[PDB]
């Protein structure tokens, strides 16, 4: 994924970042916003090598107040490498306008 | 309990239903009657252009029968109703005349005509919505979307106020507080009984076309002093609003009309204008 939208219909999403196995392990996660959250599910160190990390919003009342655009950064040390991700986040009580 | 013993407090009113109730239902049915006249003659006179008249009037009725007309036509015909209702209240035999200037200020403090006050001036705003959106373009909505944001960063489509409506809504609920604070000073409510007694086409063929240009002037005098207001105030609403709905200001596309080089846009100065002559009018022609 290059960019994530949440919203009624997709209240999480799930990116993969690749690397290689040390780089993954030592992947730190990083929101823009503390209504935005992303948690780890799985780890693959087996090629091609990822981490699946489930993206979703902590309350949908701040989502509520306008479109919440944010950004998810992951974070290697051992690297210094990082890749920042823009997160939509729209919450509508929908019809016609 | 407790219905007994008031008889009389039906009958004496019962009489005024059998001589008066049949002249208010056919007083509300003309003044209904009357706003497919001015809603016509308001687009009409909003879409003028001076090079294309064949498409001024061509696009004029395009919008006439248009839904969305239709809808807020519905309701200005409910506005005009409670209006012509409160004519009911309201009005007098015998003129209340203030005997000193504190007496007026204690009619114009009264609880009733402050009340008129405010529901004039809700029924106005209301009035004036109605009409931003019957102009449409940068009248037509309260919120519009950031006009410059092409910084990649954040797919949030931003919003900010549209000064231009609330300027339109605003002025609707000054131009109601004032008809209704000058309901009271000039006496309108009063009803002086004809010397004369005509018939009802006359009376009013005679009467309509002093009441358009005083419409005209009126409102013309309210959009002067709300101009006078809002170079004082106008931030006031302004940054209330922002912050009570989190919206944005466009500082880079829009001239905020608390400027002088925004406030004397004549475009703006026009169809709120003609949004005031609209509202005088059907007012008036429900009083009249």
């Amino acid at each position: 994924q290059a960019e994530i939208l949440l919203s009624n219909h997709y209240t999480s999403s799930e990116i993969r970042v690749f690397g290689a196995p040390e780089v993954l392990e030592n992947l730190e996660v990083k929101s823009g916003s503390p209504a935005v959250l992303a948690f780890a599910k799985e780890k693959s160190f087996g090629w091609p090598s990822f981490i699946t990390y489930t993206v979703g919003v902590l309350d949908p009342a701040a989502g509520s107040q306008g479109p919440l655009s944010t950004t998810l950064t992951f974070s290697s040390p051992v690297t210094n490498q990082a890749i920042a991700i823009p997160v939509t986040v729209a919450f509508v009580v929908d019809r016609r306008g | 309990a407790t219905a007994v013993s008031r008889p009389c407090a039906g009958r004496s009113r019962d009489i005024l239903w059998r001589v008066l109730g049949w002249r208010i239902v056919a007083s509300i049915v003309w003044s209904v009657l009357f706003l497919p006249i001015c809603t016509t003659v308001f687009i009409i006179f909003s879409r003028i252009d001076l090079f294309h008249p064949i498409q001024w009037l061509s696009d004029s009725f395009s919008d006439l029968y248009s839904s969305y007309v239709i809808f807020y036509f519905l309701l200005l015909s409910v506005v005009i109703i409670i209006i012509s209702i409160f004519n009911v209240e309201f009005y007098a035999v015998v003129p209340s005349i203030p005997c000193s200037r504190l007496a007026l200020i204690g009619k114009i403090i009264h609880p009733q005509q402050l009340m008129h006050s405010f529901i004039h001036a809700a029924m106005g705003m209301v009035m004036a919505w109605c009409a931003a959106v019957i102009t449409q373009g940068q009248y037509s909505f309260l919120v519009v979307p950031c006009t410059g944001t092409n910084s990649f960063g954040s797919p949030a489509a931003q919003t900010c106020l549209n000064e231009y409506h609330l300027f339109f809504l605003l002025t609707g609920a000054f131009m109601g507080y004032s008809y209704s604070l000058l309901y009271f000073v000039n006496n309108m409510n009063y009803l002086p009984f004809p010397i004369i007694q005509q018939y009802k086409f006359l009376r009013f063929r005679r009467s309509l076309l002093l009441l358009v240009k005083h419409s005209c002037v009126e409102s013309l005098f309210l959009v002067r002093n709300f101009c006078i207001l809002y170079y004082f105030l106008g931030y006031i609403p302004k940054a209330w609003i922002s912050t009570a709905m989190n919206l944005h200001i466009d500082e880079q596309v829009h001239r905020p009309l608390d400027t002088v080089s925004g406030l004397l846009n004549l475009s703006l100065l026009y169809h709120v204008w003609l949004c005031g002559v609209f509202l005088l009018t059907t007012w008036y022609v429900s009083w009249i």
